[PDB]
């Protein structure tokens, strides 16, 4: 294997998506859905913690660097269950189901590669083993808010209020806790370095939950503009 | 190769310096100057790379500089444990590295002393075997650094000579040994051959002739 | 481990890297002679991307990596009794945009002797004397180490300095064995020297006898 082994809360009115609809309005229109609260309890986590996903997550973060690389999704988080794991290259996002057999702190190591004069990134650290994959979807990667649901087998993701809808997949898979995927880096550089000092800068992201609550979204030609609970 | 001097001796709690004379292909035109320590039997360790930085562990008694094409390293506070060889090292515009011929470091425990040399001819009993051999040995002297040279009457001789590392005697001083292959007739057609010890600068020197 | 090797073969020193990977690290090979200074082979520049060698050797070293098993392999070939050394692996950075270029030794090396030689009992030679007198024995051209040498069956033991050997080209060894004593005892005194060679199951007895 290559497994390594290495709060505080706020409140803001955002955590809008287009309702889990893609039909077009003009009005204002009621809707009975997934919603984060507006002054809710969310909670602001430095980097990192498996949490739980219950039936939605506001997910947000300012990191400056490209630390935070995704996200891994699923029951057990082990081979005996199938989970999610996104990450995002400089070039890619690549999302795949498999039974993984993931580390107890799992990272995206970034390593020298001395015959390609570049950096590269190991899928090691994050899992030992993966097998029977089902799933494989790869694009284009993906302030940087986003919100993850699990409803009827399709995991759909927004992404920037207002939160346009990256993409849904047809998962099939139940989910129910969540960790942050964090990219960490290595380099020999010094005769007293040690292989074990894996290191970025400070990582840090909000994390929500969604609630089921009817809203009312303001359309005027395009995106929602205005909205309301109580 | 960077130039050395052969060797170099200090009292404890005195700082030294060790150069490493290089020239513009490797000191001059880069700081990738490493210096190494090497115990007796044991692998060298790096004490000083980049010129001046120094590896963790290392004390901060030990520091590099550069100057032109000469790079140098410093102790202060001559330690017992400080008694080693110590080899420079540079990167070159060849993209090789090349070494130093190293300079043996001594901490002065007792008074300097000159060699004993002791020059045996050939025997008989060799002689009639068709060989000739001369025996130059060196005993008794501190530091444990010295040259050999042998001469063919007044003419440097360098085929044919063996010489040995010094090696540490039981009362602390050094002994070496040193061999000259000849063969009969090159031994009776010269009038004499010498021994030359050199040792602190200065020359013992030990003759013997076939008459 | 120690590789003894007949001249004109070859030899594959291994070195096992553990910590980084082999891929993210620069791999040198130094070698240090018997008695002898350090001596670059070749290593991996970062500027190039590549494994350089020192042009000495360019042709007859060849440096390989197995990233696998994270193993170091250097290959000599063709190689002569100038060739018998420690062997060292060493380990320094690969990022060129650094402005870092060193390596440091890895492990305590690989011996590898590489002899002609074969088992050889020594014959030995009077080294007649000239206050006191020096006289001793010659044990000539023997291989391999060791040799025992006292003075009258262990009697004599005051002022006896046993050499040690040298290593001469032929691949056979030879030492000398000097007892100091009193001038007036050399024509009354008797002077046997035991030489004893386990390795051959040799023994000579010889009495140093003035010319």
């Amino acid at each position: 294997s290559q497994c390594v082994n290495l709060a505080y809360t706020n409140s803001f009115t955002r955590g809008v998506y287009y309702p889990d609809k893609v039909f077009r309005s003009s009005v204002l229109h009621s809707t009975q859905d997934l919603f984060l609260p507006f002054f809710s309890n969310v909670t602001w986590f430095h980097a990192n913690p498996v949490l739980p996903f219950n039936d939605g997550v506001y997910f947000a973060s300012t990191e400056k660097s490209n630390i935070i690389r995704g996200w891994i999704f699923g029951t057990t988080l082990d081979s005996k269950t199938q989970s999610l794991l996104i990450v995002n290259n400089a070039t890619n996002v690549v999302i795949k189901v498999c039974e993984f057999q993931f580390c107890n702190d799992p990272f995206l190591g970034v390593y020298y590669h001395k015959n390609n004069k570049s950096w590269m990134e190991s899928e090691f650290r994050v899992y030992s083993s993966a097998n029977n994959c089902t799933f494989e979807y790869v694009s284009q990667p993906f302030l940087r808010e986003f919100v993850f649901k699990n409803i009827d087998g399709y995991f759909k993701i927004y992404s920037k209020s207002a939160l346009e809808p990256l993409v849904d997949l047809p998962i099939g898979i139940n989910i129910t806790r969540f960790q942050t995927l964090l990219a960490l880096h290595r380099s020999y550089l010094t005769p007293g370095d040690s292989s074990s000092g894996w290191t970025a800068g400070a990582a840090a992201y909000y994390v929500g939950y969604l609630q089921p609550r009817t809203f009312l979204l303001k359309y005027n030609e395009n995106g929602t503009i205005t909205d309301a609970v109580d | 190769a960077l130039t050395q001097p052969a060797s170099v001796s200090g009292s404890p709690g005195q700082s030294i310096t060790i150069s490493c004379t290089g020239t513009s292909s490797d000191v001059g035109s880069y700081n990738y100057v490493s210096w190494y320590q090497q115990h007796p039997g044991k692998a060298p360790k790096l004490m000083i790379y980049d010129v001046t930085k120094r590896p963790s562990g290392v004390p901060d008694r030990f520091s590099g500089s550069k100057s032109g094409n000469t790079a140098s390293l410093t102790i202060s506070g001559l330690q017992a444990e400080d008694e080693a060889d110590y080899y420079c090292s540079s990167y070159t515009s060849s993209s090789t590295w090349v070494f130093g011929g190293g300079t043996k470091l001594t901490v002065l425990g007792q008074p300097k002393a000159a060699p004993s040399v002791t020059l045996f001819p050939p025997s008989s009993e060799e002689l009639q075997a068709n060989k000739a051999t001369l025996v130059c040995l060196i005993s008794d002297f501190y530091p444990g650094a010295v040259t050999v040279a042998w001469k063919a009457d007044s003419s440097p001789v360098k085929a044919g000579v063996e010489t040995t590392t010094p090696s540490k005697q039981s009362n602390n001083k050094y002994a070496a040994s040193s061999y000259l292959s000849l063969t009969p007739e090159q031994w009776k057609s010269h009038k004499s051959y010498s021994c030359q010890v050199t040792h602190e600068g200065s020359t013992v020197e030990k003759t013997v002739a076939p008459t | 481990g120690a590789e003894v090797k007949k001249p004109g073969a070859s030899v594959k020193v291994s070195c096992k890297v553990s910590g980084y990977t082999l891929i993210e690290i620069s791999i040198h090979w130094v070698r240090q002679a018997p008695g002898k200074g350090l001596e670059w082979m070749g290593g991996f520049d970062p500027e190039a991307g590549e494994t350089i060698y020192a042009q000495k050797f360019q042709g007859r070293v060849t440096m390989t990596e197995d990233t696998s098993t994270d193993t170091a392999y250097m290959e000599v070939s063709s190689l002569r009794s100038e060739d018998t050394a420690v062997y060292y692996c060493a380990t320094g950075p690969a990022i060129a945009a650094a402005e870092t270029n060193w390596f440091d030794l890895w492990g305590q090396g690989t011996l590898v002797t590489v002899s002609s030689a074969s088992t050889k009992g020594p014959s030995v030679f009077p080294l007649a004397p000239s206050g006191t007198a020096a006289l001793g024995c010659l044990v000539k051209d023997y291989f391999p180490e060791p040799v025992t040498v006292s003075w009258n069956s262990g009697a004599l033991t005051s002022g006896v300095h046993t050499f040690p050997a040298v290593l001469q080209s032929s691949g056979l060894y030879s030492l000398s064995s000097v007892v100091t004593v009193p001038s007036s005892s050399l024509g009354t005194q008797t002077y046997i020297c035991n030489v004893n060679h386990k390795p051959s199951n040799t023994k000579v007895d010889k009495k140093v006898e003035p010319k």
